[PDB]
């Protein structure tokens, strides 16, 4: 047989490429707003939710699209002053100077500061993190509400999605499909309970890189949502403080009526009805023992506490009441609000949440929960499992799990005879290329860097074919015979009851070996028909 | 839960001899969940092979060691000295009880 | 990597000690500081970790309700808070960073410090 | 004879690209890591160290890494306070007042300052060069080592080194080589003594654009190097000063011991050797004349001293023990330390190096020496040399001049009788174009523009032979006469005893000639195929 | 190009003159502001020129030892100053910027400023 050089082949390897969002028609869509998909019959591929890369994407992302969005907002810098504070409870009615629009004059203003945004230094307080970070208000009139957010692939790129209902995240899928771009992920941000996520179809799917390591988070997602009703009961009124030229501060001040606590009511009908599924469910993938569920350790209050963010307010609930050992009624949890809050820990910069005037409410749904378990040699045959916080990426991990990203790689040469998008990925060689997948390769600085790219790759696949007497067409008898050291295989084992991923797996080896001798060959012929 | 037993004896030998010490896992895990110690009388041990395969830095060459499942094995060639001292099998978690050499 | 750790000292039933694994010269934010009990002559025990960035910490189920594991960041320093010493605490304290700092994954303990051997 | 047309011949043009560092695995390690070497026999080109690019390249991109990397440091404009001074020697202890990390109370600090970094304005001084430039203190824990930086061509261009041992710069070159990346070359900022460079194969290499101008640098390399070992003695303990959020400010204080000077230390013996074979090789590059050396003239510190950079502390060492006129010893130079320094002058920038406690140490290799020549009338046949400084290109002209970047241009259209990377530049015409030439044209904003430019310039040469009809072959012949005014030659003449280049030079006249009449027979030959 | 010197007056032996060369509306850094000597009814004699940059000098033989030309760039004002004038110093002074201000590279000195005829 004779070397035979195809182009348009359904079939991938794993890679690292740049995404970008579109999000639907704020700080994201200030993306370009868009989903078709396709089954892939027979196909199976080896996923991984933890060595992805679309997570190590995500937090990048949000990083800079927090970073960017906050560039032309206040900076707290002149109201790092000494604070006359007293009591108003966990609230401070903190007095203080400034210096007001016109320069050489001073102005004493009021502010509410809740106890945990101020530190001592008696009555003289300062706000928390001036002397470490950089506070910079979050802007008004700039909404930061978490929008569905889709990632389609570039050109030359596909992604595959898992459709088995029971996907832990690991291992083999039974069907996939490649889809152009994912499903709306909305960007929540969270610590001991996933909320707003996307609910598992079928069966509680439970996750871990391995469950006998314990420095590594179990994600554990619910099929059935938790109802989860929150709230901050006070009535502010929001008082502006001008500063500078144009730039305004937005204090609380004046609660009217009583100073209430912040709660946040989760049903203890679903919930430990929830928590038992859980249970009965992490019975199976250990030895067996008793399962049952100890509150957080330790810890920052970022971790030690369900951290959200509810309409631009920063709430840190105590979940000791939640995972601490049955009928109908509530689970109403203690909540400390915080402005000042440094997420996504970066050294020297920090953020002052604005406040609301009336009251808030927070209805959010569980869908999902994550833990980590306690080691030493305890014995007793109970396995105690606490909530985990902090590694930001988990919360982006439970909506990107079923997701993998394929580089598309054409040039599957195979022996024939003859000498001289991903709808059929598991089809057999026998019984499309030009119509379907090859017009998929060229269909800010980061999207502009994989486009550029996406043009590199489609003319150093071009260039090869050129220089391999393939210019027009897209299947090619050459030259070069087929050796018999290339895995020798007769027609009917390679052409009959064989993929395209199996056959690119067979020859992967001889890359760079059948290449120079396309290239000779075609140099030899044309210089024999020039002489 | 995961019990790392070690054999027995206290190896009454001279230097220029062979040590064999093995460890053995309570579960059927990977060679990468077990590493091994040099444990030295009254110092801060150190590492010599993670993964039971690879070497670390600053160390010679006489050590090796392989094993998959269970009864890993860790073999020194040529026993100097400073190598008579106690010798630990590291899990995830849970220390080893430590293989005697005189 | 420079671990400088603290000096031991006998303490009576009920007191707390605070012992201290001062790092310097590398990215302590993204280094696990594991904690490791000698028993007088026998094997070693894993008190626990701390990641530093967060102060999100694990102990073990023994010494679970008896200890505190606090991190300084600005310093570098993490700390390790021990209350209710009884006379059986007889040990010695060493602070191992490890688990992915190293190339392997798993738990791979190489630099330890000073050793601390409150009785 | 017919016209011919050939694609991916072995010649070039000398051009001006964007090239981009590559450095190995800090500033520029922030530069992508990678270095191939191919010997082009029978090639002569005239090379130019003066008229080069990559010297006015390498300049803009030091510029532009210097004024990125200090973009997230301190900027000491709330220190320019009036500083009273005392004697502590050219050290004043400096006390001062700051606006503190809480902005509404002030602290009172001390300082050590070099009398250098002070002008006075009695005992009341101010930082030099507040009143011009805004200071800008260089970051801790960022090194600003010279590593070694190399220098890779984009797609489509090379670059060609001489390798000629006695190539003083200028003229032609004996033999060539092709090269992807350059060696590593260090940036050094040096002023009278080039350290850390390259040294010369063979013989010493003088050179300069014309020496009877007197205007223009010589620069002289030595083949032997000279070992000069440098110190600061003084026992300096580092104090930190906030005086913002997260703006720290550190300064010298209570220096310990002795006050010692700083010492620059050079060998007697091998020195005044190596400068004895610089007059011996500068006697003949002249009309006969005694050869001997003079101190530097007048002029900023900067450049009447030997100025570099040793650990970030920057020294000024003074020359005159050196060029003023044997045996084994020590010529050991008084130096200046000096903090506030603004090189490569920007109006309106400066840089506070930090301070280190304890001593330094500073170990280099001279293998240079910059030298400029005194004029008039001065008669008695003896000619004066003084160390030159400034025009800071010149320290990295030592390091680019055995370097020259080429354009590879195609389409070296030739006649023949038919009709219808630069491994063989030196050689004849008789006797590969695709395998090795072709495929090298596609294989910050600065290295994305020069991609795209790669890809305009691929497919502005692709289209060209799609419209001369030689879209999958790279030789064509073609459907267009051989004029006789086109230079006739005979196919011996061409074909035989003569390279591309020359052959390239012959009918450089005739480019925008034959191409429309190439564009008018393909056109032709296409109406009459559909017609 | 605008070049303001300054006036003139006979210096006693021993004395020391400063005359200026004040520039206006050009690239003051980027200009070397070269002297020149004119000798009574004779021919020139090349002073010396000035990098304005960094004060990089070079002065003739003739008079290497007992001139000195310091330049001011923030009021881009050249000087010049000579000390130990002799009566045989009679001579008129220019100021003339060329060398690559013009398209050739060679000294090419067009513009020049008032003259100054210190004897
Ligand atoms: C999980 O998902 C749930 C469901 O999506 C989220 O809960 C919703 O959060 C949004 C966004 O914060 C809430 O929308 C806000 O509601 C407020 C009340 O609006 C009502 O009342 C006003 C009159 O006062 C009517 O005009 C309006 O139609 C409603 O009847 C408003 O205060 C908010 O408006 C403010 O923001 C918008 C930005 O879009 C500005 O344009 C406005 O000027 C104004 O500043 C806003 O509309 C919504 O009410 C919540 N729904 C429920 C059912 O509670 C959870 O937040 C989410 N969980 C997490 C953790 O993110
Ligand atoms: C021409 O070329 C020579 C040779 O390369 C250069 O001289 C070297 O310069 C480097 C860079 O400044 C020097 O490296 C520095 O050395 C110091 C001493 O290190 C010794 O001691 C410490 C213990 O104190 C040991 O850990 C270490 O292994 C050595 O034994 C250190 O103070 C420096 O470390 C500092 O910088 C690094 C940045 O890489 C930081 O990571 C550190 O935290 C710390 O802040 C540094 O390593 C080197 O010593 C010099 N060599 C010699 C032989 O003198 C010349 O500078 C160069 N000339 C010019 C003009 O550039
Ligand atoms: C997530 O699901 C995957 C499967 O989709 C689980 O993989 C399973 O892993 C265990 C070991 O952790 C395998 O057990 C052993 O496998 C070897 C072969 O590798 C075999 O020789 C042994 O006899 C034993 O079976 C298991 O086969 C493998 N697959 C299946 C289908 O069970 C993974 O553990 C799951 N993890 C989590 C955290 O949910
Ligand atoms: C650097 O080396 C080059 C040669 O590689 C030197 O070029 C030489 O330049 C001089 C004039 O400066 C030439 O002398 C004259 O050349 C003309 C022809 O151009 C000739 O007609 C005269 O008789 C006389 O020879 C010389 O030929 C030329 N080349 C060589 C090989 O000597 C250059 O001067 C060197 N410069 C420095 C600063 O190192
Ligand atoms: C993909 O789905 C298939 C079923 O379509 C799973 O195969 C079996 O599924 C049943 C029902 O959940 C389990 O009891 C069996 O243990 C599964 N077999 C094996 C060999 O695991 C398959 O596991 C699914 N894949 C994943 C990753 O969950
Ligand atoms: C979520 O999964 C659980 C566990 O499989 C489902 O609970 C089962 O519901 C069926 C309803 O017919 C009962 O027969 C089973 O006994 C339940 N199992 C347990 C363990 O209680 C639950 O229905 C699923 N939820 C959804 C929305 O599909
Ligand atoms: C929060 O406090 C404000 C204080 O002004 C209340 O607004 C007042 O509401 C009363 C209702 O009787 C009106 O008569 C006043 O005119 C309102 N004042 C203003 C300035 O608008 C507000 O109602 C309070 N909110 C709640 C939920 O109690
Ligand atoms: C929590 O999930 C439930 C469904 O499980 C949501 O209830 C639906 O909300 C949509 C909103 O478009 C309504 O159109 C449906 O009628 C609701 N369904 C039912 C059965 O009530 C609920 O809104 C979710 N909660 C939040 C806060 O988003
Ligand atoms: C390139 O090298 C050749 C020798 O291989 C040089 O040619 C002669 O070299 C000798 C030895 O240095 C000199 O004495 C001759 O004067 C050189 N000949 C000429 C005509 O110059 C050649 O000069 C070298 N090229 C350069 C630029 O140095
Ligand atoms: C650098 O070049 C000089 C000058 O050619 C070399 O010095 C010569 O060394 C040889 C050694 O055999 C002596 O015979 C010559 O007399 C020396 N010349 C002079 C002018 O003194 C020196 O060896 C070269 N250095 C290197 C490292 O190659
Ligand atoms: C530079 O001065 C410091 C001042 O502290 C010296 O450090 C002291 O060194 C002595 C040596 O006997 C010790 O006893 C002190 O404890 C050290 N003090 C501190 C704070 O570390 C340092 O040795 C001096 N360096 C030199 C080269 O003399
Ligand atoms: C100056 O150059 C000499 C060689 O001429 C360097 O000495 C060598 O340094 C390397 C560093 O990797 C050592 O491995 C070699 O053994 C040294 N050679 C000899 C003959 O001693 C010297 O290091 C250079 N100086 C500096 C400061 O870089
Ligand atoms: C705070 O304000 C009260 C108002 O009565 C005043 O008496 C007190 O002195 C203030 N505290 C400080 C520290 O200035
Ligand atoms: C603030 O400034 C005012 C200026 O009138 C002054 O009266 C007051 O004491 C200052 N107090 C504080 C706490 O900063
Ligand atoms: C294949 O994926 C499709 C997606 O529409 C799904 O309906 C189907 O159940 C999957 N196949 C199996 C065997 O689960
Ligand atoms: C919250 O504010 C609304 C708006 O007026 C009011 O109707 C409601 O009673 C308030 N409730 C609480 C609990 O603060
Ligand atoms: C999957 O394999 C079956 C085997 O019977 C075959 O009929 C089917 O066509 C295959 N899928 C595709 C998409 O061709
Ligand atoms: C083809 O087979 C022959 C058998 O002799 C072998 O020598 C040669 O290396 C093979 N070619 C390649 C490219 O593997
Ligand atoms: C300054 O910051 C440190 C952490 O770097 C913090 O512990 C300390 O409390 C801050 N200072 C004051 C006065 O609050
Ligand atoms: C400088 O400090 C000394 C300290 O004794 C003080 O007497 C003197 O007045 C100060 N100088 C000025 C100008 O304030
Ligand atoms: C600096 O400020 C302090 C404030 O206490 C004042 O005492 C001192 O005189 C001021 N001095 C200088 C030199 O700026
Ligand atoms: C040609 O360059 C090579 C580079 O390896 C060098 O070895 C050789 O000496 C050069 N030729 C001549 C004649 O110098
Ligand atoms: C420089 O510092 C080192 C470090 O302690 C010391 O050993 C040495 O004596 C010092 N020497 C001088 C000359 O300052
Ligand atoms: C250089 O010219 C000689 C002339 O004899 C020839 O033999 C040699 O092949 C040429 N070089 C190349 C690279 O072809
Ligand atoms: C070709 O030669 C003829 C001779 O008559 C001349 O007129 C014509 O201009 C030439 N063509 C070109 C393109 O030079
Ligand atoms: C202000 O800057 C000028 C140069 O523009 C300098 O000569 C002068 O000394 C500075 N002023 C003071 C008070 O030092």
């Amino acid at each position: 047989l004779w070397v035979t050089v195809y182009y348009g082949v359904p079939v991938w390897r794993d890679a690292i490429t740049t995404l970008f969002c579109a999000s639907d028609a704020n700080v994201w869509a200030t993306c370009v707003p868009t989903p078709q998909e396709m089954v892939l019959e027979n196909v199976t591929e080896n996923f991984n939710m933890w060595k992805n890369n679309m997570v190590d994407q995500m937090h990048e992302d949000i990083i800079s699209l927090w970073d960017q969005s906050l560039k032309p907002c206040v900076q707290l810098t002149p109201l790092c002053v000494t604070l006359n504070c007293t009591d108003v409870t966990g609230i401070k009615n903190c007095s203080f100077n400034i210096t007001t629009e016109v320069r050489d004059k001073k102005k004493k203003v009021h502010a509410l500061f809740y106890r945990l945004d101020i530190v001592p230094i008696s009555t003289e307080y300062i706000l928390i993190n001036c002397n470490t970070s950089v506070i910079t208000q979050i802007c008004p009139k700039v909404s930061f509400d978490p929008i569905p957010i889709h990632y389609c692939a570039p050109a030359g790129y596909a992604i595959l999605k898992c459709n088995n209902k029971t996907f832990n995240g690991t291992g083999p899928c039974n069907n996939v499909s490649t889809i152009q771009c994912t499903h709306g992920i909305k960007p929540v941000v969270s610590t001991q309970l996933l909320l707003n996520g996307s609910l598992a179809e079928e069966d509680i799917i439970i996750s871990s890189e391995n469950m006998m390591d314990n420095t590594k988070t179990i994600i554990v997602h619910f099929n059935e949502s938790v109802g989860i009703e929150c709230t901050r009961p006070n009535n502010n009124t929001v008082e502006s403080i001008r500063i500078g030229p144009g730039q305004t501060f937005y204090v609380t001040g004046e609660i009217i009526g009583d100073i209430r606590q912040a709660h946040c009511n989760i049903s203890k009908g679903n919930w430990s009805k929830t928590l038992q599924r859980v249970k009965e469910k992490l019975k199976k993938y250990y030895h067996n023992k008793t399962i049952k569920f100890e509150p957080s350790s330790g810890g920052d209050l970022e971790i030690t506490t369900h951290s959200f963010n509810c309409r631009g307010e920063f709430f840190y609930c105590y979940t000791s009441g939640l995972f601490n050992e049955g009928t109908n009624g509530t689970i109403t949890l203690p909540c400390r609000i915080k402005q000042i809050v440094n997420m996504w820990q970066k050294v020297g910069r920090a953020m002052y949440a604005p406040p609301i005037a009336g009251n808030i409410t927070c209805s959010s749904n569980i869908t999902g929960l994550l833990l980590t378990r306690d080691g030493g040699r305890g014995t007793n045959g109970t396995e105690t499992f606490r909530p985990a916080g902090g590694n930001m990426k988990d919360n982006w991990r439970s909506e990107l799990y079923k997701y993998k990203v394929v580089e598309i790689k054409p040039l599957g040469i195979a022996p024939t005879k003859c000498r001289r998008f991903l709808g059929a990925a598991g089809s057999t060689m026998g019984a499309v290329q030009t119509r379907q997948l090859l017009s998929g390769f060229v269909q800010g600085i980061k999207q502009l860097q994989t486009r550029v790219l996406a043009i590199e790759r489609y003319l150093e696949v071009q260039q090869f074919l050129g220089l391999w007497g393939c210019s027009g067409k897209a299947i090619c008898c050459t030259a070069v015979p087929w050796n018999t050291t290339w895995s020798n295989k007769s027609e009917q084992e390679i052409w009959n009851n064989m993929t395209w991923m199996q056959w690119d797996r067979e020859v992967g080896n001889y890359t760079d070996t059948i290449y120079k001798l396309l290239f000779v060959a075609q140099f030899q012929q044309e210089i024999n028909e020039v002489d | 839960e995961i019990v790392l037993t070690q054999s027995p004896g206290t190896l009454s030998l001279s230097p220029g001899e062979g040590a064999t010490l093995s460890c053995r896992t309570s579960q059927s895990l990977s060679s990468s969940s077990l590493a091994w110690y040099q444990q030295k009388p009254g110092l801060a041990p150190r590492l010599l092979i993670y993964g039971a395969s690879i070497r670390a830095t600053g160390i010679p060459d006489r050590f090796s060691g392989s094993g998959s499942g269970t009864d890993f094995t860790l073999t020194i060639s040529r026993l100097e000295p400073e190598d008579f001292a106690v010798y630990y099998c590291q899990q995830y978690e849970f220390f080893g009880a430590g293989t005697r050499v005189e | 990597v420079q671990l400088v750790q603290s000096g031991a000292e006998l303490k009576k039933p009920g007191a707390s000690v605070k012992v201290s694994c001062k790092a310097s010269g590398y990215t302590f934010t993204d280094s696990y500081m594991h904690w490791v009990r000698q028993a007088p002559g026998q094997g070693l025990e894993w008190m626990g970790w701390i990641n530093p960035n967060y102060g999100a910490t694990n102990y073990a189920h023994k010494f679970q309700g008896r200890v505190t594991m606090t991190r300084d960041t600005s310093i570098t320093t993490a700390y390790m808070e021990l209350n209710r010493l009884r006379s059986d605490d007889t040990a010695v304290y060493y602070c191992a960073r490890g688990n992915f700092l190293r190339v392997d994954y798993t738990w791979d303990f190489q630099h330890w410090g000073q050793g601390t051997l409150v009785t």
